[PDB]
């Protein structure tokens, strides 16, 4: 992949304005709410009977400022993407098995999370170097056939 | 299947933007046309795809057109959606992944606009919404 | 939805099989476990997940158990499959890319053995069956 | 990836097997059929309102041969799938943008069509070879975004 210096910036300069631990858990909350079949892969996270027992849920707030703190291991190495997460990939698909358009779905409510947090300043250029970010680390955690 | 409650988020949202729906519309479609570059094939044969463009503007307020009417259609979405089916699903053949696409957009949108409307229920209701108007578009397929 | 000639070509299909559908339940469970390994997660609990082993077999009977209650209640498969729908989508959370996984492995198991029966058309309605299957068991997700 | 011999073996037998001509325009057309909206990507290929018009279309009889010779081109360089198709990937992704989701249905039906053919002889295993095959080809046809 090749970076212009505004999907460069644009990415950095996303991030910089998250709090990791409060998009984090909105986020994983978000995606197991919305797409409840995604809290099987979560089975000893602790209670998910319910939107309100997601949303209290000790254990699903500390995993999605794990997500988000692995994201921004994306962005320090922006031309190492693939490599920086193998690992990642082979316990996600390998050890989890977790179908690929999962990813895609938690991909699509961290968008609308931080959609919802910046507004008018998240645009149509400014999502565009966003959703080349997530496809591109996405791919990377996808099961690697080369 | 969209229970009551979802229909009532559904619909109580759709009040909330009536003043912005044409507009709401035409920037969702910028973004669609911006971020997923797949989708411009669709909508080469204008004469402008920029997000601000006469274009874009009309068939914005033609999109929102035809979500008010699966609001209005929104107990029996295959039955009432029937001939914008057989224009997406048959006439254009649209790649049926180009509607999630759509709703992701417009969702987006409407979260950078409402954010206080998004929580994680109301949310759910949204996307159970476009998801049963994208199977109601795609009945015309095959 | 399905046309009548696609709940015609289905009950054909399913009255052609009559005599072998808890083999070709068992092959096609055994395809899916081999080919698509990311599925054994479901069925680990069982101590021979190999195919041609009694758990394969007994589960293999059951799923097609399935589909001709499908079959059965093919006018409406909301309703008619609503209990395994409970079962699937809401206690097992079923990741829903895996019931197209299953369907699959159906089909080509079938295709093996009743190959003048996969003309075009006819893989058209049984496709549409699976999906209106997959479809009725992601009832009770959300 | 790393194949086994039978997996080798396996991939090898099956496409002696098969006729690049007959099998290419079966699937194909298959294709076309099963998911209508697959046609869209061909538009200039003829008469295609109905399945006994694609059924009997030359065109698609021609490229369907077209794509199973590209397939070939895999099969005699098994280790080196992803640089032997750096540029259909460009062709199918970014020239043509083809949504990802049809490699997968095109695999599906092709896999029919060679389940068909076969019979017995295609069983588990060697349909798990033969996806694993195809699994490679379809991520190599994709978008490359490392
Ligand atoms: C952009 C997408 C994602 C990123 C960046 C990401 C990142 C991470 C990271 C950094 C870990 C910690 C791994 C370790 O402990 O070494 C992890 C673990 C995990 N992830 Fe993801 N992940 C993503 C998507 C997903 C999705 C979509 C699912 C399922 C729906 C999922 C399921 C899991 C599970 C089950 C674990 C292990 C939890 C445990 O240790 O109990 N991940 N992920
Ligand atoms: C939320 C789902 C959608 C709704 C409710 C919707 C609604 C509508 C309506 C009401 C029209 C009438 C305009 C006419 O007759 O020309 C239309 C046209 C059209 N739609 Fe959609 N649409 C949706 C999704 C999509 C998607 C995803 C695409 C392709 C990426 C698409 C492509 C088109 C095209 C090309 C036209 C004709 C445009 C023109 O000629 O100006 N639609 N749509
Ligand atoms: C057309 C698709 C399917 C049909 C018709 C079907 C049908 C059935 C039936 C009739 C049962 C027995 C229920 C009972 O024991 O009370 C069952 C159980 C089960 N299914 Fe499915 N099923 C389908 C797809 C799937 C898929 C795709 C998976 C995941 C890979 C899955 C996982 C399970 C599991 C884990 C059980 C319980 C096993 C047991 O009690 O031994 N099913 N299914
Ligand atoms: C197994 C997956 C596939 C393989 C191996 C394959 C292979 C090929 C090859 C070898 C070509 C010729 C490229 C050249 O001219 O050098 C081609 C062209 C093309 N392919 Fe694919 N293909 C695959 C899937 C698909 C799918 C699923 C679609 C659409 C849904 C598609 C659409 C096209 C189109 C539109 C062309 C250009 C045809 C024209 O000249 O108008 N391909 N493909």
């Amino acid at each position: 992949v090749v970076w212009t210096d505004f999907e460069r910036a644009t990415i950095a300069d996303i991030f910089s304005k998250l709090d990791y631990e409060a998009v984090g858990g909105a986020t994983l909350a978000r995606c197991l709410i919305v797409y409840p079949w995604t809290q099987r892969y979560f089975g000893n996270f602790g209670n998910l009977y319910n939107a309100a027992a997601i949303m209290g849920n000790p254990m699903i707030a500390k995993h999605g400022t794990t997500i988000l703190h692995g994201l921004d291991r994306a962005v320090k190495n922006m031309d190492n993407i693939k490599a920086t997460y193998a690992e990642l990939s082979v316990l996600h698909s390998e050890k989890l098995h977790v179908d690929p358009d999962n990813f895609k779905l938690l991909s699509d409510c961290l968008t609308i999370v931080v959609a919802a947090q910046l507004g008018k300043a998240f645009s149509g250029e400014v999502q565009a170097a966003f959703q080349k970010f997530l496809s591109v680390v996405v791919s990377a955690l996808g099961k690697q056939y080369h | 299947s969209l229970s009551s409650k979802d229909k009532d988020a559904v619909k109580a949202l759709w009040g909330k933007i009536a003043d912005k729906a044409e507009e709401i519309g035409a920037d969702a479609l910028g973004r669609m046309l911006a971020v997923y570059p797949q989708t411009k094939t669709y909508f080469s044969h204008w004469k402008d795809l920029s997000p601000g463009s006469a274009p874009v503007n009309k068939h914005g307020k033609t999109i929102m057109g035809g979500l008010v009417d699966a609001v209005a259609s929104i107990d029996d979405l295959n039955a009432g959606l029937l001939a914008l089916s057989e224009l997406h699903a048959f006439t254009l053949r649209v790649d049926p992944a180009n509607f999630k696409i759509l709703s992701h957009c417009i969702l987006v949108q409407l979260a950078v606009k409402f954010p206080k409307d998004f929580t994680p229920e109301v949310h759910l209701s949204y996307d159970k919404f476009f998801s049963a108007v994208a199977r109601a578009l795609a009945e015309k397929y095959r």
